This record gives C-alpha cells, sequence and structure tokens, in this order.
C-alpha cells in the first residue's frame, strides 16, 4: 500500500504484458498451444473471479 | 389525355378464396378398413414411439 | 436399428434456446457424444479465422446428422446412413428454393456467419448449421462470391481496373428456375488464391502436358482436333525453365487441382425425391 | 444380403502358404464376379508386362472388392463389399500408414513393390497380389506422382543431352509423408491405358486452357509486386513471359461468368476423373486394435 505496481509494463490495461497474453489480442494466435500467463492476464477469468 | 388511335382491352385475373359445399349420396363409396399395424420405431430409453 | 445419437448438454438451458432449436430442428449439422465437438463449432471459433478449406475438409472428413430434439439437457439427433431416406426441411436463414432439384449441396454459409451460428451465453458451444442449397444455386453462388472476392482483392491492389456497380448489376443476382435472388457482401480470399495460383500455373502445365502428349498417337483425329483449338499466344515459353522448379510447379499444380476439383464437387451430395411446399419439407437420401 | 462367398480351389493349399494366408486376414481383395484364376490382382498384374498401375487400377475400379476373413485348406471364404454395411478392416500392410485423422480410406495397387503384398500360391499356377489400402490424400498424391513420372520419363529420355535421368527418380522419389518417407516402384514405359488416361487428361487440359480467367492474373501480379507470399515461393519473385503477355488486355465482367461456369462443369468432370477407384469413408477407427470401421462411400 505504499506503491502502485511493481512493474508498469504488465499491470496497466494496454501494457506489453497485457497485449502478449490477453484474450482480445490473441485473435490471430494458434489456438492449440499453451501459455501459463493466460491464467493471469485473461480478462474473462480475472472477471469470472 | 389525347385518345390514341388504338383501343385497349385490359385483362386481369382475380384470385378468390371461396367456400365449397360438398355433397355425397347415401352409400356412395365402400370403405374397407383394416386393423392398423403397430411398429416400434424409436426404441429410446426415455420414451418409446410406436 | 436406432440411428439416433444422444448428446448431454453441460448446464441447464432457457427459453430462446428452445426457440432457436424449434427454428433449427429441420436443418442439419455435421458430426465428429462430446458436447464441444458436435459440428462446425471448432472452426467458427473466432480466435482463429473461419477458413473455408479447413472447414470444408472437416465437413468432408466427418459425417452428417439431423438434429431432432432438445430437452432441458439432452440433444436428440440422428445421423445419416446411405441406406434409408430421412425427411429434411429448409429452416435456413437464406430461404432459397426447392423446385424439384434432383441434386443437392451442403456448403458452409458464405452468406452469413452469424446467420447460421446460434449462440448461448450459458453454453459456449457456438454451434452452426451449414447451408443446404440446390446444385445450380450452389454453383451460381460460389461463382458469384469467388469472383466477387477476387475483384475485391484486385481493387485493393489497384482500384483503377475494376469497378463495383457493373459487377453488382450481374455478380450479385443469382437467377434459377424463374426465381431472382439477391446477395452481396479471408476464407473466400484464400480459396480465390488457390484458384489464382491454379489458373496461373495451368498455362505452363497445359503446354507441358500437350507437348508431352502431342505426338503419342502419330496421326490421330481427336488429338489433332484438340491441338488445333487452343492459344497460339500460349505455347511458346516452356524450355527455358530448370527441371526441379518445373516439376515442383507441376506437383503443386496437381495437388491443388485435385483439391479444387473435389472442392468444386459439392461435398455432401444429398438428393431429394418429392418436395411438399405447404409443409416446407422433402424426402432425402444420401448420395 | 449374402456376404459369405466361398472361393473353391482345385488343389491342396500347402502349409507353407496357409501360414502366410492366415497372416493376411482382414485385408482387402478384388473379385472377379469361383475359379482359381482371376480372383485377385495377379490376373492383370503379371511378371510378363510392365507394372503400369493403371490397367490394374482399372481392374480395381471396375470390379468390386472383398474382405478376406477365413482361409481353410483347399478352399477359402470371402466377404463382399455391398454398401450400407460397416466393414471392419485391419491394417495388415507392410508399408505402414497410421490412421490418426481417420480420413477416407482408399484402395491402390501395390505400387510400393510387388513383394510386400504378394502371396505365393504353389497349389495352382497362380500368384495373388493384394491391393494397397491407405488414406485418400496420400493416395491422390501417389496418383499424381505416378502420372507425372509416366509423362516425364519419356520427355527426359527424349532430350539428347540426358545428363540427368536420375533427377526425377529422387525428385519424385519417395512419397511425401512426415513420420517416414516411403519409396515406390517406378515404370519406364507408361503402357497403353496409362497413356490413354494422359490423353484424356490432355484433352481436358487443352480445353480448359481455352478459357482462362484474367482477373486472378492481376491479383498474382499484384502479389508479386507486393510482398512475396510463401505460396508464391515457386515463382521466386519472377514474372514469366506467359503471364506477362496474357495481361495486355482489360478486365471486365462479361467473360468471367461464362469462363467460371464452364470451369465449374469441367472441374466437376475432372473430379469425376479423379474420383477414381472405390473409396471407403471411415468413422470410429479404434487405434488400440487397429480396426477401421468403414462403409462403402
Amino acid at each position: 500500500e505504499y506503491r502502485s505496481t511493481v512493474n508498469p509494463w504488465a499491470s496497466q490495461l494496454g501494457s506489453l504484458g497485457d497485449i502478449m497474453y490477453n484474450s482480445s489480442y490473441r485473435q490471430t494466435a494458434v489456438p492449440g498451444l499453451y501459455s501459463p500467463c493466460r491464467a493471469f492476464f485473461n480478462k474473462e477469468e480475472l472477471l469470472r473471479n | 389525355k389525347i385518345h390514341p388511335g388504338v383501343a385497349m382491352t385490359v385483362v386481369r385475373t382475380d384470385e378468390i378464396l371461396s367456400e365449397n359445399i360438398l355433397f355425397s349420396s347415401r352409400a356412395s363409396t365402400s370403405m374397407f378398413i383394416g386393423t392398423p399395424n403397430v411398429s416400434r420405431r424409436e426404441a429410446r430409453v426415455d420414451a418409446v414411439t410406436f | 436399428m436406432d440411428l439416433k445419437v444422444v448428446v448431454s448438454l453441460s448446464s441447464r438451458l432457457y427459453t430462446d434456446e428452445i426457440a432457436k432449436m424449434q427454428q433449427r430442428i429441420g436443418c442439419i449439422l455435421p458430426l465428429a457424444q462430446n458436447v464441444q465437438g458436435l459440428g462446425l463449432g471448432q472452426v467458427y471459433s473466432l480466435e482463429t479465422v473461419p477458413d473455408y478449406v479447413s472447414m470444408y475438409n472437416y465437413l468432408s472428413d466427418c459425417t452428417l446428422a439431423v438434429l431432432d430434439e432438445v430437452s432441458v439437457d439432452s440433444l436428440i439427433l440422428t445421423k445419416i446412413v446411405p441406406g434409408q431416406t430421412y425427411a429434411i426441411k429448409n429452416k435456413y436463414q437464406p430461404f432459397f428454393q426447392w423446385h424439384g432439384t434432383g441434386s443437392l449441396s451442403v456448403m458452409p454459409p458464405v452468406f452469413g456467419r452469424e446467420h447460421a451460428t446460434v449462440k448461448l451465453e450459458s453454453n459456449d458451444v457456438d454451434i452452426v448449421f451449414p447451408m443446404v442449397l440446390p446444385t445450380p444455386i450452389a454453383e451460381e453462388v460460389l461463382q458469384k462470391i469467388l469472383l466477387f472476392n477476387v475483384y475485391s482483392r484486385v481493387v485493393m491492389q489497384a482500384p483503377g481496373n475494376a469497378d463495383m456497380l457493373d459487377v453488382h448489376m450481374h455478380l450479385g443476382s443469382v437467377s434459377y428456375l424463374g426465381h431472382h435472388y439477391e446477395l452481396a457482401l479471408a476464407l473466400l480470399d484464400n480459396l480465390s488464391l488457390y484458384f489464382c495460383i491454379m489458373v496461373t500455373l495451368l498455362p505452363r502445365a497445359s503446354m507441358r502436358l500437350v507437348r508431352g502428349l502431342i505426338r503419342h498417337e502419330h496421326h490421330d483425329l481427336l488429338n489433332l482436333f484438340q491441338e488445333m483449338v487452343p492459344d497460339e499466344i500460349a505455347r511458346i515459353d516452356l524450355d527455358d525453365l530448370s527441371v526441379a522448379d518445373d516439376l515442383s510447379r507441376m506437383r503443386v499444380m496437381m495437388t491443388y487441382l485435385q483439391s479444387l476439383a473435389s472442392l468444386f464437387n459439392l461435398g455432401p451430395r444429398l438428393a431429394t425425391a418429392a418436395y411438399s411446399q405447404e409443409t416446407l419439407t422433402a424426402t432425402c437420401w444420401l448420395r
């Protein structure tokens, strides 16, 4: 509670760490392969919780 | 509105939804009615159709 | 024999799901049971582009099925044997025609993706029914969409060559058996590209094959009569190219001509016998 | 619907052949209609003629097929292929083809050598060679490769500077498969009916070359002028003389409809010429016992 984010290149809404792993920007991705950060950056399951 | 030198006769068809009275005499036809057959078509595990 | 297949839905459903199965009871869907892979719902997922050749080769890979009933959790449907005849309705978002056509086609809906895709928010299965349409209607709409996307990509390259009004006067209006229908608008892009490379490889391949088979029958009536017709502008430039690039051209040429010949053949080829207008149904067997 | 069709022999099938015939149970065999000759493929593929793979393909496509189920001594039974029935076929063929995707299976003559699908019958003066079963796309590329060799052996021989005859024998080479490459048998002379098939194909090719759609020429010229697509890699950023000289004219809407209409009917005719030989649509192939359940497509 004394800082905002440890890194700002993945925590904001349009960050590099977001656009690598969000569901809205993987619309040209290969659907088969697995990515572990999809359990963190994905908008639907972050909002499912 | 000058009348030209030729006369015309319009032809149009008018489709009419009518009602028809049907008659028959006494003992016109002879209905040979047989006993119906039953065949289980769908042998479903929820409800069976015959 | 019960040809019926049972599928259990995952969760509970609601009202307009019943309304949209009552809309789509008559129309049909392919097969792989497993509630995810029921039909074309693994190709129309938007994380990949909905392509035509992958969906078409899947549709020719799997069998077909008639949806029959949807209860609170069950999906009662029967599949297609080549043996006995089943009853088919239209129930399609284009409502085209059945005037006694003895040959049918089953193609994925090029007129609308969302026109045949039915969606449920509780169940993400996004199932979809490929458009059943008669064979002259099928060939006319596939021509009038393939040449349309060819013209669209050519205008995107150079707009000064092709226009839109004179092509919407003709290539947007299919007309078959007195009925004049209207249609206008990735998958057709790549399908056109396969045809684009096949029709540009067909000249060199054609002159190479007629130069190989030109003097087999040393005085033939038929061979000379097929040699007298084609283009004098075409048969010059063959011997300049190396061997391996030539045979790679012919190999890719043969693969995609076999692919596009089987693709221009209408895939799942149904056949109807007697169509009832007042019930909007016909009897069909697989052919 | 009868299936149990016995084929009566005339001599004693000895125990050196009973073992390898019981080894080949669940395979596919073509029928004549039995008599001891004409039941198989050795009646049309003998050692005296060239292996042409078209006349034997014609015998496979003209007459029906049959599953081998039991081989007794002095007689063996066969089970026909009537449509509407689900036939279970084991993969008992020496060039193995794994049916992962379970596509439409497809009959073929033994183009991968006579020696793997032959059986030596010394009871009667007859040899029986088994047809090859494999999925559809491998079968179609085998067809295109054997016709390409049958048309190109003669024209590589026809050059006076034949410094490379062996170029096509490795360029064509094996069949194109990921897990393993499988070399095949290559005949020098295509024979009569192979040349008749190439003659009909040349008929169709020169008829469809009279109508080319000019619209795709503009698109491929643009894709040359744009970035080099990986499907364009066969051109290596080159405009040949023919595509440069068929584009002096304009692009309209008049020719394109009749062009694509006759291309529809001629490509459907070419599919009918490439719907060649009886095929088997496959559903529910169980890999753990290697049985592909098929009905006659």
